[PDB]
C-alpha cells in the first residue's frame, strides 16, 4: 500500500504497480446499496436489481436501473447513477453507430468491449476520473445464444453464466457459482426464478412484487422488455408455493 | 454413423468385456476418407477405449499388434494427439505386467517414432522406460549403454526428475551385476539429485 | 487535456512511472514465449476467479495479422488498446505497401505508441508488456515490447508472476534446435512451475505460429499437449 | 557463509544415518539441499 | 487531504466530495417546493428579501425554459440561470429539430447530462444549483423532474430542495396530490412554504408561484396575482 | 404456531376410505400439501400423523415401490421435522418384522437403513434394523 | 480422521482450492463442519457441511481486481 506523489490522487501507477483511483471507482459501485444480479440460461438471459422508493413522493415509475440500449440488447446499471446514465447514452449511441456503420445489430460482447474501452480512457489520463457505475448487458445473439458482459470502471470485461455487482457482488456470485457447478441449462422460468433467488437469498427480503425489477431476453422473441408488476408477481408466487 | 456404435461399444461395457471389443476394433479396422473430422475423433477416442479394455482382458495380439497397426493413423491426427496415443497404447502395454517377449521391440520402435517426429521429450521417457524393461529382461549390459545415453541427455536439460529415476535403474542393474561399488555410486547420484528437487511420494519411495 | 509529462526523470536518473508499470507486469499474469526453428509458441495463465467467468469470451491470445499473434502480462484493459492500435498498425503498412507487415516492424510501431504515452502530457505508461510472435522470410520471431517503450529480440523468454525463475526455467530447458511442438511442451510447463492449483484446458492459452500463421490453440488442442505433461 | 553451511549440514547428514565420520556423499547431499532446494 | 479539492479524484471510499460539497450549497438556499397533481404541475419559492432594497421580482427562482416546461431552483442562482439558459437551448434546439415542444423526460435527461459532465473533470466545477423541471401535456401528463448537481434526475410527485427540504416534504406526504387539481394545491403549496419558513432565522420572504397544467392549456406561467393572493390567505390562516 | 390439529383429523380419515376404494397416487399428493402446510407451520403432532399415514397407506396396499419411494422422498424434504420422521421410522420398522418375504423385508430394511444413516434421532432404529438385517 | 466423516465427502475439492489457509483455518474448516451435522443432529459430516464450512471460515473478500491480470 505504498504511495509516492499524486499516485491515490490521479489515474498513475502507484510504487507497486496499483491504480488507488480505478480501485476507488469500484468502492463507488456500493454508494448506492443496490446489488444487480444476472443469470444466463440455455435460451435466456435475466437480469434483476432491487428497486428502493424512499418515499411515496418519488415516482416510482423513473427509479430505474434497467435501460433498454436497444431493442434487442438491455443492461442494468449499478453504481453512481449519474454516471450510470452517460454510460447508457454512450452505450446507445455506440449501438447506433454499429448499426448505420456497420448495417448489422451491435454483438453484445462488442457492446461493452467498446465501453471498456471508452472507460479505459479514463484509468489512463489523469484529467477525469473513471465512471463509477457497473454496466451488465444482457442479449440474445445470432448464433452464440444469450449473452451476459460485465463492464467495470477499470475497462475489464468478461463474458458470465451468472454475474453479480453492487454490495453484495461477492455474497452473490457465491450462491450463483453453487448453482452453476450443480450444471444445470436453466429454462427461462427457472433462470428468472434463481436470479430472484439470489437476490432473495443474499439480501434476505422476501421480495414484493414492487420491490426489484426484471428484465429478460429470450431466443424466441430476442428483444429486451421489463417484467411489469403482475408478470412479476407469478414468479414470486411461484417462489413462495415451492 | 461411427458415433451410434460408440455408445453400443459403451452400452456393451455393461455386458462382456470381450463382446464390446468386436464394436470398437470394427471402427479400428474401419477406412476413412479424407479429413472426416468427426470419423478420426471417434476412432481416436475408440482406440483409446478399445486399449483402455484389453489392460483387463490382456490380450496381446490386439494390443501389441494395435501400435505396429495404428503407425499409419498417426500421420493423420495432429501431432499431440498422436503422441499422446502413442503414449497411451504403449503405457497399457509395460503396466501389463505380462512379458509378451515384444515389450523391448515395439518400445524401440516407438522411439525411432519420436525420433522421426522430433518428439525429443516424449523419445527420453520412452527411452527411460525402456531402461526399466531392460532390467526386466535381464538386459543389464544393453540397459547401461542406454542409460549412459539418457544420463548425459538428462543433464543437460536438468530434468532432475527423470535423472533420479534412471540414475536408480543404473544403481539396481549394477546390484544385479554383483557390482555393489558402482551400485552405491549410482544410487549416490540418485540421492543427491533427489535432494536439490521435491520427490513425489513414489519417488522418494523406490529411493529409499 | 493535461498538457504537461507525467513521467519525470528522478534525481537519480530514473523514469520513476516508468518502473512502477513495470512492477504492474511484475504482478499479472505468468506469459512464456519459445522461439522453436519451425514456429514460435505463446502461453499464458488465463485463469479465472469463478467458474462464473465464461473463457471463451475473452482471450488473452491475440492474432493482430495473419501471422503475427499477442500475448502479454499485465493489465487486461491497456493490453486491449494495444491490440486495436497494433491491428491498425498493421493494416497502416498493409494498405500502402500491400503486403503484411513484418514482425520486427510491427514491434517497433507498437513499442513507439508505448513510448509515447511516457513522454505525452496527461498519460501513464502502458502497465503491459507484449510478447509478439510471426513468421517472416521463413524465420520465427519474438519479441518483448516493455512498457518503457524498448523492444527485445527474445529466443524464449517469460513475463508476469514468477518471470524471473521462469526465465532460468528456459534458460536449461531451451536449444535452438528445438521444434514447435516440444516448444509447446517446454511453453506448458514454464507455466506449471509458476501455476498454482492444476492447469486444464480452460485456465490456459496456448498460441503458436508457424509458416501456415498464427493460430490459437482451440481448448482441445491444448487439452492433448497437456496430457504430455503428466 | 553458504559454503560454511555445507560443512554444517554435511555433518548433518552424517548423524541422519549414525555415522561417526562425513563421508563425501553427505557433502554433496549437503551441497544439493543449501543451494539448489534453499 | 486533498482528496477533496476536485472533481476527477475519488475519495479512498469511492465518494466525490466536490460534488457533495456542491450539494451543499443547495441546502443553504431557501427551500422551493413542487407538488404534481392531478392535472399539472405547481411550483412554490420561498423567496427571501435580503434587503427591502429589492424590488419584488428580483432573483426569480422561478424559470420558463419553454412554453410547456418550467424551472424552480435552489443553490446558487448563477450558475442555476446559466443551467437555465442550457435548458433554454436544450428545448429550442428539440423544436428545432425534430419539430415539437421536447418532452420533460427527454430535457430531464439531456440537462442532467450536462449537469454530469461538469462533475468528471478538474477543469471545472459541479454546477451549486438543485433545479425542478414540470410540464404539462395532453399526451405525456403532468410530469416533474428534479436534478441534483451531481446529475441524478427522477420524477416525482412532490419535490423539495433548500435548507428545509426534509421539513417541506413531510408536509407534502400528507397532501392526496394524485387526486386534488392545480386549483386546490396552490392552496396547500403556499401552505407547505410557509410552514417551513423560519420568522426568528432568515425572514421577509416573498412567495414565489408558478404552475402548469389543462388550467393553463399546458403552458407554465406564473400563478396570478389574484389567485396567489388568496392562497396566501389561505396560508397564513393554516398558521393561526 | 398455526395449530393444523383438526385439520388433518378430518382430511386422514377420509384420504383412507378412499385409499381402500383404490385412489393411492392421488390420495397421497394430497397428503404430500398437507404435509407441505403443516411442515412448514411446524406443526409436530400434525406432521408426524400424515407421515406415519402415507407409508401405513402403502403398507396395506402392498405398494412396496411406492412405500419405499415415499419413505425416501418424505424423509429428503426440506426442513422435515427431526421427530416427525423418527414417528415414521418408528412406524415402518414394525412393518419390517410383519413382512415374512425376504426381497420385500430387505429392501424395505435398506431402504429405511439408508434414511436414517448418519441421524441421531433415529439411531436407536437404525441399530435394531442393522439387527433385524444382520439376523437374516 | 477423527471424525465420523460419509464417504461421499471428497476432501481433494477443499484442498485444490488456492486459498492460502493456515492449519488453524483448515482446523476451522472441520470443526465447522462438524457443528453443522450437530445442528441437523446428525453425528456423519456430510459432503454439504463441509462446503459450507469452508465458505463460512475463509470468508474471503476479494480483494483483488481482475483488471491487473
Amino acid at each position: 500500500g505504498s504511495s509516492a506523489g499524486f499516485d491515490r490522487h490521479i489515474t498513475i501507477f502507484s510504487p507497486e504497480g496499483r491504480l488507488y483511483q480505478v480501485e476507488y471507482a469500484f468502492k463507488a459501485i456500493n454508494q448506492g446499496g443496490l446489488t444487480s444480479v444476472a443469470v444466463r440460461g440455455k435460451d435466456c438471459a435475466v437480469i434483476v436489481t432491487q428497486k428502493k422508493v424512499p418515499d411515496k413522493l418519488l415516482d416510482s415509475s423513473t427509479v430505474t436501473h434497467l435501460f433498454k440500449i436497444t431493442e434487442n440488447i438491455g443492461c442494468v446499471m449499478t453504481g453512481m447513477t449519474a454516471d450510470s446514465r452517460s454510460q447508457v447514452q454512450r452505450a446507445r449511441y455506440e449501438a447506433a453507430n454499429w448499426k448505420y456503420k456497420y448495417g448489422y445489430e451491435i454483438p453484445v460482447d462488442m457492446l461493452c468491449k467498446r465501453i471498456a474501452d471508452i472507460s479505459q480512457v479514463y484509468t489512463q489520463n489523469a484529467e477525469m476520473r473513471p465512471l463509477g457505475c457497473c454496466m451488465i448487458l444482457i442479449g440474445i445473439d445470432e448464433e452464440q445464444g444469450p449473452q451476459v458482459y460485465k463492464c467495470d470502471p477499470a475497462g475489464y470485461y468478461c463474458g458470465f453464466k451468472a454475474t453479480a455487482a453492487g454490495v453484495k457482488q461477492t455474497e452473490s456470485t457465491s450462491f450463483l457459482e453453487k448453482k452453476v457447478k450443480k450444471k444445470f441449462d436453466w429454462t427461462f422460468e427457472q433462470t428468472v426464478e434463481t436470479a430472484i433467488t439470489c437476490l432473495s437469498t443474499v439480501l434476505s427480503i422476501d421480495f414484493k412484487p414492487s420491490e426489484i425489477e426484471v428484465g429478460v431476453v429470450t431466443v424466441e422473441n430476442p428483444k429486451f422488455r421489463i417484467l411489469t408488476e403482475a408478470e412479476i408477481d407469478a414468479h414470486l408466487v411461484a417462489l413462495a408455493e415451492r | 454413423a461411427a458415433v451410434v456404435e460408440f455408445q453400443r461399444a459403451q452400452s456393451l461395457l455393461s455386458t462382456d468385456r470381450e463382446a464390446s471389443i468386436d464394436i470398437l476394433h470394427s471402427i479400428v479396422k474401419r477406412d476413412i476418407q479424407e479429413n472426416d473430422e468427426e470419423a478420426v475423433q471417434v476412432k481416436e477416442q475408440s482406440i483409446l477405449e478399445l486399449g483402455s479394455l484389453l489392460a483387463k482382458t490382456g490380450q496381446a495380439a490386439e494390443l501389441g499388434g494395435l501400435l505396429k497397426y495404428v503407425r499409419p493413423f498417426l500421420n493423420s491426427i495432429s501431432k499431440a494427439k498422436a503422441a499422446r496415443l502413442v503414449r497411451s497404447l504403449l503405457d497399457l502395454f509395460l503396466d501389463m505386467e505380462a512379458a509378451t517377449g515384444q515389450e523391448v521391440e515395439l518400445c524401440l520402435e516407438c522411439i525411432e517414432w519420436a525420433k522421426s517426429e522430433k518428439r525429443t521429450f516424449l523419445r527420453q521417457a520412452l527411452e527411460a522406460r525402456l531402461v526399466s524393461l531392460y532390467f526386466d529382461t535381464k538386459r543389464y549390459q544393453e540397459a547401461l549403454h542406454l542409460g549412459s545415453q539418457l544420463l548425459r541427455e538428462l543433464k543437460k536439460m536438468d530434468d532432475k526428475a527423470l535423472l533420479v529415476e534412471v540414475q536408480l535403474l543404473e544403481s539396481k542393474t549394477y546390484h544385479a551385476l554383483s557390482n555393489l561399488p558402482k551400485a552405491r555410486a549410482a544410487l549416490t547420484s540418485a540421492r543427491t539429485t533427489a535432494n536439490a528437487i521435491y520427490c513425489p511420494p513414489k519417488l522418494q519411495a523406490t529411493l529409499d | 487535456g493535461y498538457s504537461f509529462s507525467l513521467t519525470t526523470f528522478s534525481p537519480s536518473g530514473k523514469l520513476v512511472q516508468i518502473e512502477y508499470a513495470l512492477a504492474a507486469v511484475a504482478g499479472g499474469a505468468p506469459s512464456v514465449g519459445i522461439k522453436a526453428a519451425n514456429g514460435v509458441v505463446l502461453a499464458t495463465e488465463k485463469k479465472q476467479k469463478s467458474i462464473l467467468y465464461d473463457e471463451r469470451s475473452v482471450h488473452k491470445v491475440e492474432p493482430i495479422t495473419k501471422h503475427i499473434g499477442l500475448v502479454y502480462s499485465g493489465m487486461g484493459p491497456d493490453y486491449r488498446v494495444l491490440v486495436h492500435r497494433a491491428r491498425k498498425l498493421a493494416q497502416q503498412y498493409y494498405l500502402v505497401y500491400q503486403e503484411p507487415i513484418p514482425t520486427a516492424q510491427l514491434v517497433q510501431r507498437v513499442a513507439s505508441v508505448m513510448q509515447e504515452y511516457t513522454q505525452s502530457g496527461g498519460v501513464r505508461p502502458f502497465g503491459v508488456s507484449l510478447l509478439i510472435c510471426g513468421w517472416n522470410e521463413g524465420r520465427p520471431y519474438l519479441f518483448q515490447s516493455d512498457p518503457s517503450g524498448a523492444y527485445f529480440a527474445w529466443k524464449a523468454t517469460a513475463m508476469g508472476k514468477n518471470y524471473v525463475n521462469g526465465k532460468t526455467f528456459l534458460e536449461k530447458r531451451y536449444n535452438e534446435d528445438l521444434e514447435l511442438e516440444d516448444a509447446i511442451h517446454t511453453a506448458i510447463l514454464t507455466l506449471k512451475e509458476s501455476f498454482e492449483g492444476q492447469m486444464t484446458e480452460d485456465n490456459i492459452e496456448v498460441g503458436i505460429c508457424n509458416e501456415a500463421g498464427f493460430r490459437r490453440l482451440t481448448p482441445t488442442e491444448v487439452k492433448d499437449y497437456l496430457a504430455a505433461i503428466a | 557463509a553458504e559454503v560454511k553451511g555445507v560443512c554444517t549440514e554435511a555433518g548433518m547428514y552424517a548423524l541422519r544415518e549414525r555415522r561417526v565420520h562425513v563421508t563425501q556423499e553427505d557433502f554433496e547431499m549437503a551441497v544439493a539441499k543449501v543451494m539448489q532446494k534453499d | 487531504t486533498g482528496y477533496d479539492l476536485s472533481a476527477s479524484t475519488f475519495s479512498p471510499d469511492g465518494r466525490v466530495f466536490q460534488v457533495e460539497y456542491a450539494m451543499k450549497a443547495v441546502e443553504n438556499s431557501s427551500t422551493a417546493i413542487g407538488i404534481r397533481c392531478k392535472d399539472g404541475v405547481v411550483f412554490g419559492v420561498e423567496k427571501l428579501v435580503l434587503s427591502k432594497l429589492y424590488e419584488e421580482g428580483s432573483n426569480k427562482r422561478l424559470f420558463n425554459v419553454d412554453r410547456h416546461v418550467g424551472m424552480a431552483v435552489a443553490g446558487l442562482l448563477a450558475d442555476a440561470r446559466s443551467l437555465a439558459d442550457i435548458a433554454r437551448e436544450e428545448a429550442s434546439n428539440f423544436r428545432s429539430n425534430f419539430g415539437y415542444n421536447i418532452p420533460l423526460k427527454h430535457l430531464a435527461d439531456r440537462v442532467a447530462m450536462y449537469v454530469h459532465a461538469y462533475t468528471l473533470y478538474s477543469a471545472v466545477r459541479p454546477f451549486g444549483c438543485s433545479f425542478m423541471l414540470g410540464s404539462y401535456s395532453v399526451n405525456d401528463g403532468a410530469q416533474l423532474y428534479m436534478i441534483d448537481p451531481s446529475g441524478v434526475s427522477y420524477g416525482y410527485w412532490g419535490c423539495a430542495i433548500g435548507k428545509a427540504r426534509q421539513a417541506a416534504k413531510t408536509e407534502i406526504e400528507k397532501l392526496q396530490m394524485k387526486e386534488m387539481t392545480c386549483r386546490d394545491i396552490v392552496k396547500e403549496v403556499a401552505k407547505i412554504i410557509y410552514i417551513v419558513h423560519d420568522e426568528v432565522k432568515d425572514k421577509a420572504f416573498e412567495l414565489e408561484l408558478s404552475w402548469v397544467g389543462e388550467l393553463t392549456n399546458g403552458r407554465h406561467e406564473i400563478v396570478p396575482k389574484d389567485i396567489r393572493e388568496e392562497a396566501e390567505k389561505y396560508a397564513k390562516e393554516s398558521l393561526k | 404456531e398455526v395449530d393444523y390439529s383438526a385439520t388433518v383429523d378430518q382430511r386422514l380419515p377420509e384420504c383412507a376410505k378412499l385409499a381402500k376404494e383404490g385412489r393411492l397416487q392421488e390420495v397421497i399428493e394430497t397428503l404430500l400439501s398437507l404435509e407441505k402446510q403443516t411442515r412448514t407451520a411446524s406443526d409436530m403432532v400434525s406432521t408426524s400423523r400424515i407421515l406415519v399415514a402415507v407409508v401405513k397407506m402403502c403398507y396395506e396396499a402392498k405398494e412396496w415401490d411406492l412405500l419405499n419411494e415415499n419413505i425416501m422422498l418424505l424423509s429428503k424434504r426440506r426442513s422435515q421435522l427431526k421427530q416427525a420422521v423418527a414417528k415414521m421410522v418408528q412406524q415402518c420398522c414394525t412393518y419390517v418384522e410383519e413382512i415374512t418375504d425376504l426381497p420385500i423385508k430387505l429392501r424395505l430394511i435398506d431402504t429405511l437403513r439408508m434414511v436414517t444413516e448418519g441421524k441421531i434421532y433415529v439411531e436407536i432404529e437404525r441399530a435394531r434394523l442393522t439387527k433385524t438385517l444382520a439376523t437374516i | 480422521s477423527k471424525m465420523n466423516l460419509s464417504e461421499e465427502v471428497d476432501l481433494e475439492d477443499y484442498v485444490a482450492r488456492p486459498d492460502k489457509i493456515s492449519g488453524a483455518d483448515i482446523n476451522s474448516i472441520c470443526q465447522e463442519s462438524g457443528m453443522l451435522a450437530v445442528r441437523e443432529n446428525r453425528y456423519i459430516v456430510l459432503a454439504k457441511d463441509f462446503e459450507k464450512a469452508y465458505k463460512t471460515v475463509i470468508k474471503k473478500d476479494e480483494q483483488e481486481h481482475e483488471f491487473y491480470k
